């Protein structure tokens, strides 16, 4: 299905917009897409069916009362049926969205300015240096609460620039790339809202059964406070 | 330093000395919180809500870090919030704060930003006096008594596996003249010398050789040096301005004593 | 009030207060002269002129939101008057509690 | 966010409701001096220092901050009186030994007491090309006795610095 609709999409790319009979080609095109994912879902839910069938013989460790959340989590992955194939419908629609996200990632690179804020920076600094009047009441600070504290605009520029971030974020979160979303915050200078996107981690403790040699400590221990923020 | 701790009871197995040092220096750290409380608690209510830079600071120099995020919040800076939420347990949150006023200093945008500001950024990056581009000299320790000072030094300038000892050793070098800076840190006198304005003028180094120091910091020595002098430590003057109360002088040494302790001379005895 | 006639100084403080000859401004002073008067342990002050006290007090705070034009609520002296304020409620409302079952149990 | 002058203002008020004693109101007086100049407001900031300083006479900081304030208002001399106020309570100081140099220059170079502050602050800084500054434009002053020891002092900095471009310029 694939190497075919590489093919298909090939021919569609080529043709100026507005002749009939590739209308009808871009529709197959969409079938076939849809066949292709089809396939994915059926070979991810039914091999989990399969194996799990094959697996119900062992009895299932209870957590011990000490255990990481991330311990906990793992168990109700192995045991529980629902939950398992339930996340397997969230990877295979997050895999769909992640093949249509495609070399749009190289695009931003060009709208990605280096500096947070930088045009409301920009007129702040301006400020500062001339008494000349009446521009429209800006941000004082420029921490990412300021807008919302002050109930005061960013300039219209940078407010266009974090629209068009926050949709790209959003775009690469629905299709699990959490970690490109978290890299691209970095370098629009955006490192506090990496910083919130790391919070979903689950707590995990590796070293609380004294293995032979430290290891990192993963997740926030307060996960529910931030979930609640 | 030396009491029985709950923690290493709770264990079956003779804790290995790694975990003690471990318990011991967060007995110490939960020790230095609350020394700290009621003059926190003091300097929060005089900054009130327009000064809450201050306040925030005044809480981290006491390791109530969730107290400093909830009133960032409160005063709207979420930033600072959100900054203050990661700190629990990442290094990697501090070298990204030490590149950020790197960076500042580089760029000269650091002379725009407020200086209580820039001293939280500072305490939080772990470095104790941080120069501007302005060569404005930013001492994170300048308003602090000794033992907030030493606290900073164990939460924030020293790894988390730290000892008592590197700790104490790194609050000694602040108030040291080196080659390498000037002094950023408080010498640690005793509470009745602690209001007592002695202008430091030009010399310095001939002076705190007379300077007699807090019984804490002896103490603390004494833990980290089995072999630190015990004239000085039970001499009435580390603790009260009457040279004649021998007070807490004779009990400390029934103590010390019952610790195994016996290297004071018999005369002083 | 020096000489323990408590009574005759309630009822004079308040015609002084109802008779709009004190200026605004010393208004509150006057109503803190009456603290002490409301917070003695026999009912000086009856429900009546407990009521009309009350109105004072909330006749100088509908003065104070006409005066004070929105650029002036940022300087440090709004912060004791309105413990003064909340002193004053305080005391009114717990004097006006023991005047209405002193009043009752007389009527009864 | 720089606090307006009405919110700091408010917050002083307050402040100063809840404070028990005059001495106490005082005591804030520092703190109030401080919001007042970050928000530009020179003159409030004054009366709240020097209302700080009538009860804690002794704090160097505070006498120091009052002569930032007169160093803004062009009051040279009224800040060096503050300044040399801070340093004898506070010696370790040595930044405002070279600060006071400075602002006695500025002043008047024929001013006596300029030579003892630009010697006080050549023993605190030694080799400082701010301090060579102070010395070149005192000596400037002196004509023919000045040139001599303009000469000697020129050598020495061209001896420990001979790759400073200015010095050599002059020489």
């Amino acid at each position: 299905c694939n190497t075919q609709i590489t093919l298909l999409k090939k021919i569609v790319k080529r043709v100026t917009p507005g002749q009939q009979k590739f209308s009808k080609t871009a529709s197959i095109l969409w079938l076939l897409q849809q066949e292709m994912v089809t396939w994915r879902l059926i070979a991810a839910l039914y091999r989990d069916r399969i194996q799990s069938a094959l697996e119900e013989e062992n009895m299932f460790e209870i957590a011990a009362p000490n255990a990481s959340e991330k311990t906990i989590v793992d168990k109700l992955f192995q045991r529980d049926t629902l939950v398992r194939q339930s996340q397997l419908v969230v990877d295979w629609l997050e895999s769909i969205a992640k093949d249509e996200v495609g070399d749009f990632s190289d695009n931003i690179e060009y709208y990605a300015k280096s500096v947070y804020w930088e045009n409301t920076l920009h007129t702040l600094k301006q400020r500062s240096m001339l008494s000349l009047g009446s521009s429209r009441p800006l941000v004082s600070e420029l921490d990412p609460d300021a807008p919302i504290r002050q109930k005061l605009p960013l300039d219209d520029l940078d407010r266009e620039d974090d629209i068009r971030l926050l949709k790209y974020l959003f775009t690469l979160i629905r299709a699990g790339m959490t970690d490109e979303a978290q890299r691209l915050c970095k370098r629009c200078g955006q490192a506090w809202r990496a910083a919130t996107l790391e919070g979903w981690k689950l707590y995990h403790d590796a070293n609380i059964n004294g293995g032979t040699e430290l290891q990192a400590v993963e997740g926030n221990p307060y996960r529910c406070v931030w979930k609640t923020c | 330093l030396w009491g029985q701790l709950k923690e290493l009871e709770a264990s079956l197995d003779e804790p290995n000395e790694y975990v003690r040092n471990l318990e011991r220096r967060k007995a110490f750290s939960h020790w230095l919180a609350h020394t700290a409380e009621e003059r926190i608690e003091e300097e929060v209510s005089l900054y009130g809500p327009e000064r809450h830079v201050e306040a925030v600071f005044s809480f981290l120099t006491g390791g109530r870090i969730s107290d400093a995020c909830r009133l960032a919040q409160k005063s709207g800076d979420h930033r600072l919030s959100l900054l203050l939420s990661q700190m629990v347990g990442s290094q990697e949150m501090r070298e990204l704060i030490s590149l950020q006023l790197v960076d500042w200093n580089k760029l000269q945008v650091d002379h725009y930003i407020q200086e209580e500001r820039l001293r939280v950024f500072c305490l939080l990056s772990g470095t104790p006096v941080w120069r501007s581009s302005d060569n404005r000299s930013i001492n994170v320790c300048s308003q602090l008594d000794w033992k907030r000072t030493l606290a900073v030094h164990l939460w924030y300038m020293l790894p988390p596996t730290a000892t008592i000892a590197q700790a104490l050793r790194l609050y000694e070098r602040a108030f040291q003249e080196h080659e390498e800076g000037e002094p950023y840190a408080c010498y640690p006198l005793p509470p009745y010398l602690e209001d007592c304005s002695i202008s430091l003028g030009d010399e310095p180094s001939a002076k705190f050789s007379s300077l007699q120091r807090d019984v804490c910091v002896h103490l603390l020595k004494l833990y980290s040096e089995r072999q630190y002098d015990l004239c000085q430590l039970l001499d009435p003057s580390s603790v009260t301005p009457d040279p004649l109360d021998y007070r807490l002088s004779w009990h400390l040494w029934m103590v010390l004593q019952a610790l195994n302790y016996t290297h004071l001379s018999e005369h002083r005895q | 009030y020096s000489q323990e006639q408590f009574s005759e100084a309630a009822s004079l403080l308040l015609s002084l207060m109802t008779a709009r000859i004190a200026p605004c401004s010393f208004w509150l002073t006057l109503l803190l002269d009456a603290l002490p008067l409301l917070e003695q342990k026999q009912v000086i002050f009856s429900a009546e002129q407990t009521y009309e006290l009350m109105r004072c007090l909330e006749d100088r705070m509908a003065a104070k939101l006409e005066s004070t034009s929105p650029d002036e609520i940022q300087k440090q002296d709004s912060s004791i008057d309105n413990t003064k304020v909340e002193m004053l409620r305080l005391a009114l409302a717990r004097n006006l509690a023991r005047a209405i079952v002193t009043e009752g149990a007389l009527q009864e | 966010m720089r606090r307006s002058k009405a919110e700091i203002q408010r917050y002083v008020e307050n402040a100063q409701n809840s404070a028990s004693s005059p001495r106490e109101k005082s005591m804030k007086g520092f703190l109030f001096a401080r919001l007042y100049y970050e928000a530009k407001e020179y003159e409030l900031a004054k009366r709240s220092v020097s209302s700080y300083i009538s009860v804690q006479e002794r704090d160097p900081k505070a006498h120091r901050f009052l002569g930032q304030l007169f160093e803004i208002e062009g009051n040279v001399e009224k800040a060096v009186g503050c300044y040399k106020r801070s340093l004898e309570l506070n010696p370790t100081q040595k930044d405002l030994t070279l600060r006071i140099a400075e602002l006695i220059c500025t002043l008047n170079i024929k001013d006596g007491r300029a030579e003892y502050w630009v010697e006080r602050a050549s023993k605190l800084f030694p080799g400082s090309p701010e301090i060579y500054r102070l010395k070149e434009q005192l000596l400037s002053s002196q004509g023919e006795a000045g040139w001599n020891q303009l000469f000697d002092l020129i050598q020495a900095e061209l001896f420990a610095r001979p790759n400073d471009v200015y010095v050599n310029l002059k020489l």
